């Protein structure tokens, strides 16, 4: 037999649910995302790193013509000047006292850091959300794990769990971003090929070991103009190094809904948004007949004090009076309200006291054990501490919040003006039947 | 590497509102965001006693 339930996405929150298997006495069923694995799609955009400039030893034919050629290398930019007659430490190195032509020569390549200090541009689309479930029900527990598509069924054991898609589509990464170190920085960059000098991806290339690197620098070299031998040239900062230098900061402490980003593969974990649609055929077996498991003939339930908060503020009793001992399973039905035990020893007759939690300051819920049902109806004040270090384990419905005396006097005095409006027709009536009645 | 931990901020909490308290030698990259649809990052170097 197959159940079907919603699940708030919030990680460590252990959600519950009672599945209702008609003649078969009810269980418990807690469904806790022990993690997600929000996965984004990508593909490796190009490496870049700080480009090291390489001004290879100048070529010189002291007495003739140099050709400017063409080569592969990111950025080649070789230029030939005349007149250098460089001298070297030895002295004088060339043949001619004037027609010395003299090739400069400059072009880039990674840094031999760039093996760590490097970072990736990488485009992202279309992220799946993966999670990591463990599914407590009954006398039974297991673990299982499931790409939330909708589709594809993450069996383990024999739970037949199914899960999604998201009830919202999200990604924290936008479709731009760039990996470094670990860290990661949401960034337009520029597209491959689109090298800008002394901006980020200044050199790029598609591996930091390949040599099928593209690059735009600005690099100009400039007139040998001095005596002793050299290749005076300039250049951008490496863009790369001037957007570290003002990167901005990292989705870590950038990214919404608290989800913790992670490299290796590019993904976020823990995410918290939206809910889950999850579905679990369970084999009858876990189940009992009716008759098997105890009954309860007579309930009732008198909440003792609670408060309205994320933790279990709320505290509750009820009474029974069952057909044998057992463990009866105990839930909410109620959105609003979750109680903390799922099970309880039930004795031929006794009570329990079970802690929950709310968000509405009516206690209005309806509690259920052993499938029979009992109405809660209790007034809970807010907690004292403003602050504490759990999520809320029960979102709330502004229909739901307000408290029972508030929504009898905002229907009181709404019900007062509609008494006006209505006194208003009664005398537009009568007004006519007074000429009516008497013509 | 170690890198150090400075002095556990003494966290004041308030409707709807915490104030951390702050004690730092050398600058400490306080930062924080929220869980919320938008994540409001913030990140200030801190620097000395300070809230």
């Amino acid at each position: 037999f197959e159940h079907a339930t919603t699940v708030p996405n919030v990680p460590g929150i252990p959600y519950k649910a009672l599945v209702e298997r008609a003649g078969y006495a009810p269980l418990n069923l807690e469904i806790t995302v022990v993690s997600s694995e929000l996965t984004p799609s990508t593909n490796k955009e190009y490496v870049t790193c700080k480009f090291h400039t390489v001004i290879p030893s100048p070529q010189v034919k002291c007495c003739g013509s140099l050709e400017c050629k063409a080569s592969s290398k990111a950025d080649y930019t070789c230029r030939v000047f005349g007149g250098v007659y460089p001298f070297m430490w030895g002295g004088a190195q060339c043949f001619c006292d004037s027609e010395n032509t003299q090739l400069s020569e400059a072009y880039v390549e990674f840094a031999p850091d760039c093996t760590i200090d490097h970072a990736v541009a990488l485009k992202v689309h279309t992220a799946a959300l993966k999670v990591g479930l463990r599914i407590v029900y009954g006398n039974t527990t297991a673990h299982l794990d499931t790409f939330v598509n909708g589709v594809t069924p993450g069996s383990s054991r024999d739970l037949k769990v199914i899960a999604g898609p998201i009830s919202a589509a999200f990604s924290p990464f936008d479709h731009k971003v760039v990996i470094r170190k670990g860290l990661v920085y949401n960034y337009d960059f520029p597209e491959y090929g689109a090298m800008k000098p002394g901006a980020f991806g200044d050199i790029q290339a598609s591996s930091l070991d390949a040599t099928d690197i593209v690059a735009r620098t600005d690099i100009r070299l400039l007139k040998p103009s001095v005596k002793n031998i050299h290749v005076p040239y300039t250049q951008a900062v490496s863009g790369y190094e001037m957007w570290k230098n003002n990167s901005g900061r990292p989705l870590q402490e950038t990214a919404p809904f608290g989800c913790k980003i992670e490299v290796e593969p590019l993904r976020a974990s823990n995410c918290a948004y939206g809910h889950i649609p999850i579905s679990i055929d369970i084999p009858d077996a876990a189940f009992v007949r009716s008759s098997e498991s105890p009954t309860i003939l007579e309930v009732s339930c008198t909440v003792a004090d609670c408060i309205y908060s994320a933790d279990f503020g709320g505290s509750l009793t009820l009474q029974y009076k069952a057909d044998r001992e057992g463990h009866c399973p105990v839930h909410s039905h109620s959105t609003t309200a979750v109680l903390k035990e799922a099970t309880t020893h039930v004795t031929a007759t006794g009570s329990i006291t079970l802690h929950f939690s709310t968000s509405s300051p009516q206690a209005n819920f309806i509690v259920s054990l052993c499938g029979k049902k009992t109405t809660c109806n209790a007034e809970c004040k807010p907690p004292a501490d403003h602050i504490i270090g759990e999520p809320h384990k029960v979102d709330q419905e502004f229909q739901a919040a307000v408290s029972k005396t508030s929504w009898n006097w905002l229907l009181a005095l709404f019900g007062g003006a509609s008494s006006l409006i209505a006194v208003g027709l009664i005398v537009l009536v009568c007004s006519s039947m007074l000429i009516n009645t008497r013509r | 590497c170690p890198v150090p931990l400075a002095h556990t901020p003494t966290v004041t909490k308030w409707f709807k509102g915490i104030t951390l308290h702050l004690t730092a030698t050398r600058p400490t990259l306080l930062t924080t965001r929220k869980l919320g649809l938008r994540a409001d990052a913030t990140a200030e170097w801190i620097t000395g006693t300070t809230s």
